[PDB]
RNA sequence: UUGACAUAUGAACGAGAAACCCUAUCCUUAACGGGAUGGUACUGACUUUCAUACAGGUGCUGCAUGGCUGUCGUCAGCUC
């Protein structure tokens, strides 16, 4: 069970919010297209299904 | 004389990438200095992350070791110990042997003869 | 837990395997004595069925702890040999050298 | 006041940034001081100050200036390749990097030689009475003391001779007159000579457990344990190949137990 | 001792208690030996798709249950 | 059979390891460790558009039993050149307002990093501060003979005590109590007579020498009790207190002697680090002092005198004292004049001595030049083309005309869409002076990165060899 | 350079108000008590204010006890054998007196009073390095004596009704978990508890 | 079906409840799971539940790429 270690980075909030604030911004330039992700239960085929 | 010390004494043996000999200054003072036989283990991997199959790279880790004797008497046991366990030898990990001597109380085993 | 994402079923075998350790060793301990009672090994066997397969050590994989490969890993650096040698090669894998006997 | 009328005293103190608050909050605890009520509150209330973290975010413009003002440039390693040999130079400088017994002793006896330290040569004396003095006492002394002190407590018992001063007197004495008529490799002990080994291992970074550390060895001599040959035999045929002929000696090793002198015990026994 | 083999051969442990009233139904347990008390009893066993029916008789006792529910289907070349 | 790493070929010779360690039984662990903690210390402080940034050339570890040592090596901001007394905000809300014999054994690892464990800092500056202060009187005359010998005698200054010394409870039975916890705890025999050999450094009286030993033999014959008769006896049997007081007398000398706390002291010249705050603890503490009497006695001193007409318990106001500097000292957050630097030193120090259960220190140099490594070399350019400036042939000119001496020859090369207007990625070259990498006794390093882009990854690679 | 020190000045004013009033409060309350407010005051300023210093010479303090309470670095004393029967040991209190004529001339002690007080000290003083010691060391050891005697009553308590077999069974499995050094007790007496319930669930 | 896993935001319960964990036990599932019964310990800048930004993809493009590799080729060439 000690196979898989813990990384240490997650020590540092830094670290962490910065990675976070690179998700985001690359979520948001998704969303800023409108190629973000659909509403969960509302996706393309289902929109199709209740059309 | 250069016969084998057989008493009481220390022996330190010192595993390490490196030889000890590069930085023999961290090395405790002895009365005997002896090395092992080199120990390698050696790792084949592909080059590639894709089919090469025949491309291949050689890599190896050697192990070294190196003994060391101390002699000493029973009295100058723990004094010596103390030190021992605050060293810093570079790159390695040693290891204490300890030879003492006691004397066997034989007063609970006396009627058994 | 641990990070990777195709990590997270062998750890989470791992640390089941780890939590039934005991009761595998007991129940087959139970089921190995040959004088003992056939109701008593039939009731161990039984146990020993009902034991979750995910915490059979037999299912538990040696992954890159980097990159989560399941094929050539080398056990005592838990890395794939693409990392191995990546590592291998910029000095960073202490004791290991490039060999040219 | 209480504890609600003192939480705005402490937050008006916090996030203002004047020192207006400071009368309110003195005037508040020492006033629950002095009611004593509020007595199990100011014991958590030190807690959450001395231990719970505060906002100790260090901006990089700080953290780089702070940085450039404590440090002084290197001027002799114009490159990077060979950092290692200059940490391991600058590790080869230190003259006390290990320190042994002999280093010790000599600024020891340097302490000694400018008054800041004293010989111990009255505290190995006086352990040296205290660890073997049945040995450095002639053997007629002993049940001379042993017959003085018994007529000392045979005196003692009865009561009326108040042998709370008296007794100590006589045994003063008693002391002075012995003191005058007196002052005017292998092991100790016997027995068979055992012979122990052990080892510890030094791993580096902080996980001390090792599987060498457990394992103790006992050697022995058979000849020295005085056996006859019928006993010689059984010994031998109870332990096998542990014993060897050709040394006559008797190898007893120990690591079915988790601990070093646990191993030790189960030698011995 | 009059055992000729000493490990009992293998049955799941839901066949393990409730015996052959477990073997009126779809069983997935390929895995599992056919016991000399499953006789006169019909099983449908898994192959991968299908439940495919099988019929216990004195023949089918020390088989496993998969050995009568083929999973590849025997194939013939144009 | 493809150009591979210059570092590979020349890493038993003419260039060593970046760490030094070995084990057997933990080398999964150390080399996990290894990488993951350069990986880490690479991601810290990145460089802003305002800031230089924390820049990482080499990080050298060595492991040691129970201590491990970083050093890191970074180069200098380049610039052309020509208040804690008000905070708030740094301190927020204040809550609280309103199986004996089968016990279990000590946890083991041996892979990765423990566990969350509470630190014991707190205890120790407890006993370092209740206990052992060295104000007592008994050392002062010592300390000022030792003044004396520093600025008086120069036999005070070629000595093994002084460079030891100074680097250009009574301590005795707290080691008793602690060895006997330490032996009573894993069950171990534990004479205290044996361990008063740690105080004895060997390398007329015998009257004392023969009433000590009688005194001896009457203590250790005697204590067999259940007999009134012979407790009489024991009423009177004070003549081991004699022995006990027999060698007393006039002190001049504080222990140094004992080789545990000189050990103390030892661990202490490697661990002081280039850094202290005791100028600015000196003013903040005369500052506090004026602050802390002009609190006090602004017309509410009636509860004050309320209190030492109380009792005799006047000293009870020290723990309301205690309560206000605690206040003060937690509106303001993070010390006086506390260096930024070595305070997230001291941050990162502390969750690395809790995860690896080890003492960390971390030891920083500061060098001259960005191109002393082919590692910071390849993060200037990675962070130059990070956020668009210049070319490719401008970086290479401005690396170029700053080249210190000691690089014989440099070369930089860049993969990746080169330029916007093509589709297809190419690879270009920059060579200067002397980058032959196959002569092995030359210096030759060598960094790669990569660059994240709007249209993918540019990648960089430096050689560079050094005289 | 003016405006650098004028902020700090008036900052520096700000943090310590006006002066009148610590001299007014100097005057009433009396400089011996003073004096020891002082002291206080100095005593705080030692735990209150960090000091790089006191941190230095608690990280020293802290090697020193990782290295010297390890558990794992155990010798004996070398001139003397193992103890067989495991005596329990004396009191710390009987320990101190043991050891007070060396300590004594050691340390100094004058008379009879020094030495009553350092004894009272050091007995207030042995709760922290108890806990000192218990994050040091570990929790405790237990020797193998107990831990063997512990496996063996446990077996002892395999249910009555149950045939001899299964009684084999519970002493040979307590002898074979007694000389194993590779599991910890605890999962030694938790599979012999374990054992136990098993056991005991069909022959009540 | 906000998911096995992460962060953020907003509500709801909870000043010691619940989730969580175990030397756990029993029943039911082909199995994961599901349902009961005990015990220990924790929770207020904190736990859980819900909601939505989302999380997730060994899906496609090596003819968008980085990194790594094969080959001409250990051939004596290729350049400034
Ligand atoms: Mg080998
Ligand atoms: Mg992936
Ligand atoms: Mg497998
Ligand atoms: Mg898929
Ligand atoms: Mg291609
Ligand atoms: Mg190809």
């Amino acid at each position: 069970a000690e196979w898989y270690p813990y990384d240490i980075k997650n020590e540092d909030p830094n670290v962490l919010a910065r990675e976070e604030k690179e998700r985001l911004s690359k979520l948001e330039m998704l969303k800023r297209r409108n190629k973000g992700p659909p509403q969960k239960g509302h996706g393309r085929r289902a929109a199709k299904r209740n059309k | 004389s250069t016969s084998k010390i057989k008493g009481t004494r220390i022996c330190i043996a010192i595993r390490s990438f490196d030889n000890p000999e590069k930085e023999a200054w961290c090395l405790p003072p002895h009365s005997r200095y002896a090395a092992m036989p080199d120990t390698r283990t050696l790792y084949t991997v592909l080059r590639s992350p894709h089919v090469d199959k025949k491309s291949r790279e050689q890599f190896e880790m050697r192990f070294k070791k190196r003994f060391l004797v101390i002699k000493a008497q029973s009295h100058e046991l723990s004094n010596k110990l103390f030190w021992l366990k605050r060293y810093r030898i570079l790159g390695a990990q040693y290891e204490l042997q300890f030879h003492c001597k006691t004397r066997l109380d034989m007063s609970p085993v006396l009627g058994s003869k | 837990e641990q990070g990777v994402k195709r990590n997270s079923a062998d750890h989470r075998r791992r640390l089941l395997a780890a939590r039934f350790e005991l009761r595998r060793k007991l129940y087959k301990a139970f089921c190995k004595d040959p004088e003992l009672p056939s109701e008593m090994r039939e009731k161990n066997r039984y146990k020993l069925s009902k034991l979750p397969r995910n915490s059979a050590f037999t299912r538990i994989r040696n992954r890159c702890v980097f990159t989560g490969r399941s094929r050539s890993v080398t056990e005592l650096f838990r890395m794939s040999r693409i990392c191995f040698r990546g590592l291998a090669n910029k000095g960073e894998l202490v004791g290991i050298k490039k060999s040219s006997w | 006041v209480g504890n609600k009328e003192l939480k705005a005293r402490i937050e008006k103190y916090f996030n203002e940034g004047n020192e207006d608050a400071l009368p309110g909050i003195i005037e508040a605890l020492l006033q629950r001081r002095l009611a004593d009520k509020h007595a199990d509150t100011d014991d958590e209330v030190m807690d959450s100050l001395q231990n719970q973290p505060f906002k100790d975010d260090v901006k990089d413009e700080d953290f780089e200036s702070d940085f450039e003002e404590a440090h002084s440039t290197d001027d002799e390693l114009e490159d990077l390749y060979n950092s290692p040999e200059y940490v391991k130079k600058k590790m080869q400088n230190n003259e006390f990097f290990n320190m042994d017994e002999k280093k010790w002793d000599v600024i020891v006896r340097d302490g000694i030689r400018h008054g800041i330290l004293k010989d111990t040569k009255e505290c190995e004396e006086i352990l040296e009475d205290m660890l073997h003095w049945d040995k450095l006492l002639p053997d007629d002394l002993k049940k001379k003391v042993e017959a003085k002190f018994n007529e000392l407590g045979d005196m003692c018992e009865r009561g009326e001779i108040e042998p709370e001063a008296a007794y100590e007197l006589f045994k003063e004495f008693e002391d002075e007159m012995v003191i005058q008529y007196g002052d005017q490799d292998d092991p100790p002990g016997k027995g068979p000579i055992l012979r122990w080994q052990s080892r510890i291992v030094f791993a580096p970074g902080g996980d001390a457990w090792h599987p060498k550390n457990r394992k103790v060895k006992l050697s022995v001599t058979v000849k020295e344990l005085g056996l006859s040959k019928h006993q010689a035999r059984r010994l031998r045929e109870l332990v096998g190949k542990r014993y060897d002929s050709g040394k006559d000696e008797l190898t007893i090793t120990s690591e079915r137990f988790e601990h070093r002198e646990e191993n030790r015990k189960d030698c011995l026994r | 001792m009059s055992r000729s083999v000493w490990k009992d051969p293998f049955v799941d442990a839901f066949l393990m208690k409730k015996k052959n009233a477990a073997l009126n139904r779809k069983i997935w347990s390929r895995r599992s030996t056919i016991l000399p008390e499953y006789v006169d009893s019909a099983v449908r066993i898994y192959n991968g798709k299908t439940h495919v029916r099988c019929k216990i008789t004195e023949g089918k006792v020390g088989h496993k249950f998969g050995e009568f529910a083929f999973t590849r289907k025997v194939k013939k070349h144009a | 059979a493809r150009k591979g790493n210059p570092i590979s070929v020349r890493l038993g010779k003419n260039r060593s390891s970046d760490s030094s360690w070995f084990s057997d039984y933990y080398y999964g662990k150390f080399v996990y460790q290894d990488v993951n903690l350069r990986s880490y210390f690479g991601s810290i402080r990145p460089p802003t558009r305002l800031t230089f940034g924390f820049r990482l050339g080499r990080c050298i570890i060595l492991h040691f039993p129970k201590r491990t040592f970083i050093h890191f090596f970074l180069p200098r901001r380049p610039r052309r050149l020509k208040r804690w007394w008000t905070t708030f905000g740094k301190a927020g809300p204040i809550g609280c307002l309103r199986n004996e014999i089968r016990g279990w054994p000590k946890k083991k690892q041996r892979y990765g990093y423990h566990d969350r464990s509470p630190s014991i800092k707190k205890n120790l500056s407890k006993l370092l501060r209740i206990s052992g202060a060295f104000k007592h009187p008994k050392y002062a005359g010592v300390v000022n003979d030792i003044a004396f010998l520093i600025e008086n005698d120069d036999s005070f200054k070629k000595t093994k005590l002084f460079k030891f010394f100074f680097p250009k409870v009574r301590p005795s039975l707290n080691f008793l109590v602690m060895q006997y916890f330490f032996n009573t705890k894993n069950q171990m025999n534990f004479d205290p007579v044996v361990v008063l050999n740690h105080f004895v450094a060997p390398g007329r009286s015998l009257q004392k020498r023969i009433r000590s030993r009688i005194a001896f033999f009457v203590e250790s014959l005697t204590s067999e009790k259940k007999c009134l008769a012979e407790a009489k006896n024991r009423l009177t049997h004070f003549i081991r207190l004699a022995n006990d007081l027999r060698f007393a007398g006039t002190t001049k000398t504080t222990i140094s002697l004992f080789p545990f706390f000189g050990a103390t002291f030892f661990f202490l010249r490697d661990g002081v680090g280039v850094y202290n705050n005791l100028d600015a603890r000196e003013q903040l503490l005369n500052q506090l002092r004026v602050k802390c009497w002009n609190l006090l006695g602004k017309d509410k001193v009636m509860e004050l005198i309320e209190k030492f007409k109380n009792l005799g318990g006047i000293e009870e106001l020290i723990k309301v004292i205690d309560m206000m500097i605690e206040i003060i000292l937690r509106k303001r957050g993070i010390p006086y004049r506390y260096n930024s630097y070595f305070y997230e030193v001291k941050k990162m120090r502390s969750f690395l001595s809790n995860r690896t259960n080890t003492k960390t220190l971390i030891e920083s140099v500061k060098i001259k030049s960005v191109y002393q490594s082919a590692s910071l070399i390849a993060q200037d350019i990675s962070f130059q083309l990070k956020n668009k400036r210049r070319s490719f042939h401008s970086i290479f000119a401005k690396i170029v005309k700053e080249i210190p001496k000691r690089v014989e020859g440099i070369r930089i090369c860049f993969s990746g869409r080169l330029k916007d207007a093509a589709e297809k990625a190419q690879t270009k070259c920059y060579k200067h002076r002397k980058t032959s990498c196959n002569v092995f006794n030359q210096k030759i390093d060598y960094a790669p990165v990569e660059v994240s882009t709007r249209y993918g990854i540019l990648g960089v690679k430096v050689w560079i060899s050094y005289s | 350079d003016k405006k650098e020190e004028e902020a700090e000045q008036e900052a520096l004013s700000v943090f310590v108000g006006d002066n009148a009033d610590g001299e007014k409060f100097a005057k009433k309350m009396g400089d011996e008590i003073m004096a020891k407010l002082a002291e206080g005051y100095e005593d705080i300023c030692e735990r209150a204010l960090p000091s790089t210093a006191h941190d230095a010479l608690v990280d020293a303090y802290d090697t020193n006890l990782m290295i010297e309470c390890e558990p794992e670095y155990l010798m004996p004393d070398f001139g003397s054998n193992p103890d067989i029967d495991e005596k329990p040991p004396m009191p710390l209190r009987e320990c101190l007196e043991k050891v007070k004529p060396f300590i004594v001339a050691l340390e100094g002690i004058k008379d009879q009073e020094e030495w009553e007080e350092a004894i009272g000290e050091a007995m207030a003083e042995a709760p922290r390095m108890k806990e000192i010691v218990d994050h040091y060391s570990g929790p405790d050891r237990v020797t193998a004596k107990k831990q063997n005697e512990e496996l063996d009553r446990i077996a002892t308590t395999v249910p009555q009704s149950a045939p001899d077999s299964v009684k084999r069974f519970a002493d040979r499995v307590a002898l074979s978990l007694k000389s194993n050094p590779g599991w910890g007790f605890d999962k030694k007496y938790q599979f012999m508890d374990k054992l136990v319930l098993e056991v005991s669930q069909n022959y009540k």
